[PDB]
């Protein structure tokens, strides 16, 4: 709700709720910050959801093509490694947001390059963050037929559970 | 100690330490200053 | 299919002419640069940007084929010493350590699933190389499943390295065909020329013809 | 927008300010290795990549050596132990007389302002010349890196001897 | 040895130079000696010495082994 | 044809100017010198003859192999 | 975007110099230019001229006189090329006494003169063991 | 078969003969 | 450094000098040729051995001779 | 980058790796060596021919002692057209058990000797592994007189 980047056509600056009216700048480099690492962690999310499904080449197949359900399969050290990874990268993250000349969800500090930003850049940057709403509310929805129906994205398309 | 140890003893006493002795040895004579 | 001095005559002597054709292409690219190329009309485009940063490129290629060669030439030398010592379940082999080609091995089952699946218009796979049955004409076999297994893997990763390494030698003789470290001035002394003299230790062959040469070398090796 | 610039505003420099070389997660990432930590004496530095580099090195030597095991044995690990604390004495009869060969000095980041204020005029390349400014580019600071790599070594490769039997018997 | 000459393994000399002076992690180790190739004479030196030993050992090794595996 | 491509390829210009040196010497002694001066290979050309030879040998005895090979069998 | 405001408008190569040129000489061209004309780097790839003056840094005496050269085809003339040392020490190399050396200029003395042509070369076994 | 006593002293000799090639190396100067 | 000698036998034609790729060569007075000019060698440390200074002369056996020698940083022509 | 061709200033002055690989090279170019006279000249050469002789006598020794050691000369002397003589064992950690098994003369893995010096030294009147010691060690002593 401010010149930052993000804002679209079909709602130009949505705050309905008005939850950057009264929140200062610190504040909103947070909601920033939070919102690309759920865009970022969604699109991951919805990508692997759909890849698991119609494909699993790993575990010797097994690890069956249902999401929500190869999550009490994996052998639960491969969860802890991933989980020391993501711990590992959000440290290195951490780390980075100290840097000088530091924005909220830029980790690649493109702020070194990227004086007087262009119109490309701003809409490169809108696109990824569309992209990751569109991903959290698809991966929101993939969770929660999951958990009502008990059939996965292309098992339900498939049968017609809709 | 029969002399059919000697070979055990002494193959990997030659072939492997005097090469690293004579490496330490010409790579500090060779990498010397004035 | 079933005359096999055809088949093999046709297949060596068309990748013959097309490594020959490469190594030409290459050498008229370094001959462009050299002769053609004007520094005025292509500023901070794609040719000069790759001109800039020709180190980069040069050395990430020589330290993959440097990679690509220990590996694919040591194991065959890996399995030819310890099979003359006497250890045959150290080898790179199927029955010892082994290296499946998985990913080509995958890609082998996708096309001869294809037909009825993904072309489902098809009545059987494009070849059956990829797998299906055996096909005999007078009791020759016409085509038939080439299995992948482990000595695939190996001269796989050969053909990889030699194609790299020739690359290496092609590339190395563009970007470098007009200035370098040691001649600034590479390009005044034309595309085919000998040397710049014994100086600098010895300037031989820093031509960009004289890449050409050796990647004719090469290019020969691999094929 | 262009993601490649001259580095530190030098066009002139055989070096480049690319995505890679430039980017935060390269700074943050090399600032937190043990080799450019800040608050680490070059003893810790050569404990510390010590110990990561044989933990790592038993790796190859036990799985892969001349004595390997399908299932686990004592004697596959302690051959993989003892090549990769040989290979960590050899490293580091390589760090010691390169260290040995490379620096004369005891104190750095001070003889340079030194000769760069009280003149130079001796032999050079003591009091003059000196290339970096590191604790780590010293006699006495390599030879403290070179104590550390090869003690944390040793105890890196134990550590991961240990951590393979336990998981190689309890799992 | 023989066939490639110098020059073309200066400039590739060049190009490993700058890759390990421009890496991190590397660059605490420098060498103390500038790296170059090597030179025409001691190129033509060193491809005849690969050469004459590879000629011998592959030469002596066939003759010794054929005499021995067909006369026994 | 192979292993003629290894006497361009190892060798240099200067011995074979010198040694045309003494064939020229010999025919002038007998009055046969040709008007127009011979002059060993350019190097660039010394070059060009060794890589083609050596492409021509090797091509050539793999062609020979492959085809008596796969036609006798 | 530049560190000096002389410096050609070069976007920087990895061709550049080295540690070499920090710790045992650089070299440094300098020339002025009535056009912001478009050259190539002795190194890498273009650079744009500036319209008055122009200095640049390499790691090689070779390096600025064949950037020189290619100045001449631009008719710039009034290049002078420099050695700098660790510290700055200048010494101005190419243009030793104003003219250029294929130009005779009085004040030169000959360095390297033999009095006799190449046949007049002593007998190598003559100059054994001095 | 020749003893250990035989393969000592040979050996004996031999370093005997180490030490005077060293002290001819060394007086052939570095 | 390489070892550079001039001849009397110089013409004064001036091409060796406008070859030289590092500046050792120059042009100085002289009075033993038509052209009042022979060339010189003031600066040998500079000297790569390129030997392109002795392709352009002209003269039968060359004025200008290069004997190559001690190897320094500049007459390796490192540019690291 | 000094002090390594103590003979040639010219090259301990070089900054590249060319002055070591021509300090290998130029070592026994006794002639070109720096402050260099005809005296040291022949008196170095002198010098350098009796540790070549000494080289020479201990190899000779060598050979005769590991005939003496790992042969099988005194089995030879017995059946010179059957036996065939073995130069010296093989102790290497490389071998499989095959390798052991088909390299296996005897007691040990050895080589079998294609010097000749079986014949030789059995025409020359040797008959016993005693002999050849005793020739062993008087080559020995030989090379420390030439020492
Ligand atoms: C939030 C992300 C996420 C999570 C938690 C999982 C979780 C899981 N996946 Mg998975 N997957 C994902 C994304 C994700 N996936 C994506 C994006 C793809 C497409 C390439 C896949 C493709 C995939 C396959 C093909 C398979 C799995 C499988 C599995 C299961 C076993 C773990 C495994 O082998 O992973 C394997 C994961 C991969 C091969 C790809 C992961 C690539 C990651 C997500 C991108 C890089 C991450 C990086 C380290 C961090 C980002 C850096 C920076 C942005 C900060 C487990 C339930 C296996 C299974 O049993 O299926 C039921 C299996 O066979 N996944
Ligand atoms: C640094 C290198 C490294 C090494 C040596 C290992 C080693 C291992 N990983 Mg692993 N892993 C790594 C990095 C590494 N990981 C990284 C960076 C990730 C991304 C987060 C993972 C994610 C991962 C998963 C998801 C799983 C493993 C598993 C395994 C084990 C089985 C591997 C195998 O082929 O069986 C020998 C083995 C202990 C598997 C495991 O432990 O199951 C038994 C498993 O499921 N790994
Ligand atoms: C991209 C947006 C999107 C789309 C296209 C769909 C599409 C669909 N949803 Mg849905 N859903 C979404 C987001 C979405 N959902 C989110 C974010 C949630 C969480 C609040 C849900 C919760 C949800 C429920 C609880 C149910 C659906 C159901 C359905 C199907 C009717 C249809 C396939 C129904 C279905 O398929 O089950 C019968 C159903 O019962 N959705
Ligand atoms: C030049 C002669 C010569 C040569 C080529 C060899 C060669 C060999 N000997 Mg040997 N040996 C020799 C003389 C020689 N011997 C003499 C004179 C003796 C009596 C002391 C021995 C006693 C001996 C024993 C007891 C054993 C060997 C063994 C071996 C083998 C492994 C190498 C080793 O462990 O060396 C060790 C050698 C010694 C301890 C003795 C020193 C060798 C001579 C005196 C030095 C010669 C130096 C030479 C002239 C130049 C040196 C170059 C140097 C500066 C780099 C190898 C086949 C081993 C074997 O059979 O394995 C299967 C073994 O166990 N040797
Ligand atoms: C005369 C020369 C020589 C000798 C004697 C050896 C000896 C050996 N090599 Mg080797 N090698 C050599 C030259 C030599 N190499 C060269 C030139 C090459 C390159 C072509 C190789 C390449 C090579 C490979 C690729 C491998 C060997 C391996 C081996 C070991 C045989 C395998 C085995 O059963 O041991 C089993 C080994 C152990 C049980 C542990 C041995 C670890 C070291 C050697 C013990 C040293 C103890 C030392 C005194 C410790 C110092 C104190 C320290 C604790 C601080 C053995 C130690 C194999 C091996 O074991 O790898 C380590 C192996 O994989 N070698
Ligand atoms: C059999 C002969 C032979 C061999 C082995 C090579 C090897 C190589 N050439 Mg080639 N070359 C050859 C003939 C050969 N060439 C001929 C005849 C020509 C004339 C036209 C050329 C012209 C040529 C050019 C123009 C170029 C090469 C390049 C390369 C390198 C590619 C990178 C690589 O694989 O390195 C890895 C090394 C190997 C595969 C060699 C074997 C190494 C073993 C298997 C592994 C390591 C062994 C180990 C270290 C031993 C230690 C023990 C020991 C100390 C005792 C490699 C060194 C390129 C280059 O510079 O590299 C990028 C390049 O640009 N070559
Ligand atoms: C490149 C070629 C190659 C390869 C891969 C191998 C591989 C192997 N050889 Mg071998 N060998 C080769 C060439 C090769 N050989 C040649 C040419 C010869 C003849 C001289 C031999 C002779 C030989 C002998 C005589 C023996 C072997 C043995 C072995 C095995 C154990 C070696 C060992 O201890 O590993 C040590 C490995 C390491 C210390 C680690 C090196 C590799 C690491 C993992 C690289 C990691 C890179 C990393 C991914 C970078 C990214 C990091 C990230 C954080 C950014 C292994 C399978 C032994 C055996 O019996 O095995 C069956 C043995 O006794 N070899
Ligand atoms: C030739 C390649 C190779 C091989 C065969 C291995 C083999 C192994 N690594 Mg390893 N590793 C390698 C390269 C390799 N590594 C490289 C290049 C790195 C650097 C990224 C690592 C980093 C690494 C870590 C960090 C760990 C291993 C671990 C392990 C072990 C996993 C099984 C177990 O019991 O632990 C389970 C196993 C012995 C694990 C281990 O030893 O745990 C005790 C472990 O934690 N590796
Ligand atoms: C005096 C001995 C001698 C010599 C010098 C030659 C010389 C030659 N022979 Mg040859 N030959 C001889 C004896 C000899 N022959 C005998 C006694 C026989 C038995 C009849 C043969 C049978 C024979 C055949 C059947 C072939 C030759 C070929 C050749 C040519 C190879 C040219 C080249 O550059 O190879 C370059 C070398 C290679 C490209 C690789 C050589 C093949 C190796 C062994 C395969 C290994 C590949 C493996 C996957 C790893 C490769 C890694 C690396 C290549 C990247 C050359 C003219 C071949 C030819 O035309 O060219 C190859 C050929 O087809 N000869
Ligand atoms: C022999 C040789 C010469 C001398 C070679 C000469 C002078 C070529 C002479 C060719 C004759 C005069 C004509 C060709 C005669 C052939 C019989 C014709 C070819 C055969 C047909 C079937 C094509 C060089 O000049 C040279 C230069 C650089 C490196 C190596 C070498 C080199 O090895
Ligand atoms: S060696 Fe280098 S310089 Fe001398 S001739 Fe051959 S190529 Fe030209
Ligand atoms: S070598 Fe000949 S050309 Fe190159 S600099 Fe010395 S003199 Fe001038």
């Amino acid at each position: 709700l401010d010149g930052m980047i993000g804002s679209s056509a079909p709602f130009k600056n949505f705050d309905p709720l008005g939850f950057a009216a009264k929140a200062d700048q610190k504040t909103l480099n947070k909601y920033r910050e939070s919102e690309l690492k759920h865009g970022r962690v969604a699109m991951l999310a919805v990508l692997g959801w759909i890849v698991q499904e119609f494909w699993h080449p790993l575990y010797d197949g097994k690890l069956s093509s249902n999401p929500l359900k190869a999550l009490t399969e994996v052998p639960l050290i491969g969860w802890a490694q991933i989980f020391v990874a993501i711990n590992v990268i959000e440290y290195l993250q951490n780390k980075i947001k100290e840097l000088p000349g530091y924005r909220p969800g830029d980790y690649l500090g493109t702020w070194e390059w990227v004086e007087q930003s262009d119109e490309g850049w701003d809409s490169y940057q809108t696109k990824e963050l569309n992209n990751g709403r569109l991903a959290m509310v698809a991966i929101a929805g993939l969770i929660v037929q999951d958990l009502i129906t008990g059939q996965a994205a292309l098992e339900q398309i498939t049968a017609g559970n809709t | 100690m029969s002399l059919d140890l000697l070979p055990s003893f002494f193959v990997p006493l030659v072939g492997l330490v005097l090469p690293l002795f004579s490496i330490i040895g010409l790579f500090l004579y060779i990498e010397k200053e004035n | 299919a079933i005359d096999y001095p055809t088949q093999l005559s046709l297949f060596t002597h068309h990748v013959w002419i097309g490594g020959f054709c490469i190594v030409g292409g290459a050498a008229h690219g370094a001959i462009f640069f050299v002769r053609d190329y004007n520094a005025a009309n292509n500023y901070n485009n794609l040719i000069d940007r790759v001109i800039r940063h020709r180190d980069a490129i040069i050395s990430h290629l020589n330290w993959v084929c440097i990679f690509l060669g220990c590996h694919s030439f040591g194991l065959y030398v890996h399995n030819d010493t310890m099979r003359a010592l006497g250890r045959s379940q150290d080898l790179f082999s199927d029955n010892a350590i082994a290296l499946k080609p998985i990913f080509a091995q995958f890609i082998q089952n996708l096309h001869t699933l294809a037909p009825g699946s993904t072309a489902p218009n098809a009545l059987t796979t494009v070849s059956y190389a990829f797998g299906g049955d055996v096909i005999s004409v007078g009791s020759k076999i016409a085509m038939m499943p080439i299995s992948l297994g482990t000595a695939d893997f190996l001269v796989h990763h050969i053909h990889a390295f030699t194609i790299h390494v020739t690359v290496l030698i092609l590339l190395k003789g563009v970007l470098y065909s007009r200035n370098s470290r040691l001649i600034p001035d590479k390009a005044n002394l034309g595309f085919r020329f000998p040397c710049d003299g014994p100086g600098r230790g010895g300037t031989c062959q820093v031509s960009a013809w004289d890449h050409v040469f050796l990647g004719l070398f090469w290019m020969y090796n691999s094929i | 927008v262009s993601f490649i610039k001259p580095y530190r505003q030098d066009p002139f420099v055989g070096h480049l300010a690319t995505p890679i070389t430039t980017s935060a997660f390269t700074r943050a990432y090399l600032k937190v290795l043990p080799a450019y930590r800040p608050g680490l004496t070059p003893l810790s530095r050569g404990a510390e990549i010590g110990f990561t580099h044989g933990y790592f090195l038993i790796g190859p030597f036990y799985t892969y050596g001349p004595l390997r095991s399908v299932e686990f044995s004592l004697t596959s690990l302690a051959a993989g132990l003892l090549a990769a604390i040989t290979l960590l004495l050899i490293l580091t009869v390589g760090l010691s007389i390169y260290g040995q060969v490379t620096y004369d000095v005891y104190d750095n980041a001070l003889i340079v302002k030194l000769v760069r204020q009280m003149v130079g005029s001796e032999r050079t390349q003591d009091l003059p010349q000196i290339k970096g400014t590191s604790e780590l580019d010293t006699v006495l600071g390599w030879q403290k890196f070179s104590e550390g790599f090869f003690s944390g070594g040793l105890i890196g490769s134990i550590v991961a001897a240990v951590g393979i039997a336990l998981y190689s018997t309890y799992l | 040895f023989l066939i490639s000459w110098r020059g073309y393994w200066q400039e590739l000399i060049e190009t490993i130079v700058w890759a390990h002076e421009r890496t991190p992690l590397a660059n605490l180790v420098r060498w103390k000696d500038k790296p170059v190739a090597l030179s025409i004479v001691q190129a033509r030196l060193v491809g005849l010495a690969h050469f004459t030993i590879g000629y011998v050992l592959t030469y002596a090794a066939f003759v010794i082994a054929s005499t021995i595996g067909k006369l026994g | 044809i192979w292993a003629f491509s290894l006497m361009f390829l190892f060798s240099g210009r200067g011995y074979w100017q010198e040694l045309i040196e003494s064939i020229v010497w010999a025919h002038n002694k007998l009055k046969v010198a040709p008007s127009i001066q011979p002059r060993a290979l350019s190097i660039t050309q010394g070059r060009a003859v060794g890589v083609a030879h050596y492409l021509l040998g090797g091509i050539g005895t793999t062609w020979a192999f492959f085809l008596a090979r796969i036609i006798s069998v | 975007k530049l560190k000096q405001s002389d410096f050609p408008k070069f976007e920087g190569s990895t061709g550049g110099w080295l540690s070499a040129a920090k710790n045992e000489e650089k070299y440094v061209i300098i020339w002025t230019s009535k056009d912001a004309s478009l050259f190539e780097m002795p190194t890498g790839g273009t650079a744009k001229m500036n319209a008055g003056n122009n200095v640049a840094y390499f790691a090689r005496k070779e390096q600025c006189l064949a950037l020189g050269s290619q100045l001449r085809g631009f008719k710039i003339t009034n290049y002078k090329i420099f050695r700098i040392y660790p510290p700055l020490d200048i010494t101005l190399l190419h243009p030793f006494d104003g003219v250029f050396p294929e130009k005779v200029n009085q004040g030169r003395s000959p360095v390297g003169k033999r009095d006799a042509s190449i046949g007049g070369n002593p007998n190598p076994a003559s100059l054994k063991f001095q | 078969m020749i003893y250990d006593s035989q393969v000592y002293i040979a050996l004996v000799i031999a370093v005997v003969a180490s030490v005077l090639a060293i002290r001819l190396g060394a007086t052939l100067y570095n | 450094s390489h070892t550079v000698k001039i001849y009397d036998t110089c013409i004064g034609c001036t091409q060796c000098v406008r070859a030289c790729p590092t500046d050792v060569l120059e042009m100085v007075p002289w009075d033993g040729c038509k052209a009042g000019q022979i060339a010189s060698a003031p600066r040998t440390e500079d000297c790569v051995g390129c030997k392109r200074c002795e392709t352009a002369c002209p003269t039968d056996f060359l004025s200008v001779r290069v004997y190559l020698g001690g190897e320094t940083t500049r007459s390796l022509g490192l540019a690291y | 980058v000094y002090k390594f061709p103590k003979f040639s200033k010219a090259l301990a002055e070089d900054p590249s790796t060319r002055r070591i690989w021509y300090g290998i090279a130029t070592a026994h170019d006794f002639e070109s060596h720096d402050a260099m006279t005809e005296s040291k000249l022949y008196q170095k050469i002198f010098a350098s021919h009796f540790g070549h002789i000494a080289i020479i006598f201990l190899w000779t020794a060598g050979n005769l002692f590991h005939v003496a050691w790992q042969g099988n000369f005194e089995a030879w002397i017995l059946n010179p057209l059957k036996v065939r003589p073995i130069a010296h064992a093989i102790w290497d950690p490389h071998f499989g058990q095959a390798a052991y098994k088909a390299f296996l003369k005897t007691s040990s893995p050895a080589n079998l000797a294609l010097s000749g010096v079986y014949e030789w030294w059995y025409t020359i009147g040797m008959r016993t592994n005693n002999d050849l010691y005793q020739g062993s060690f008087f080559l020995i002593l030989l090379s420390s007189l030439l020492l």
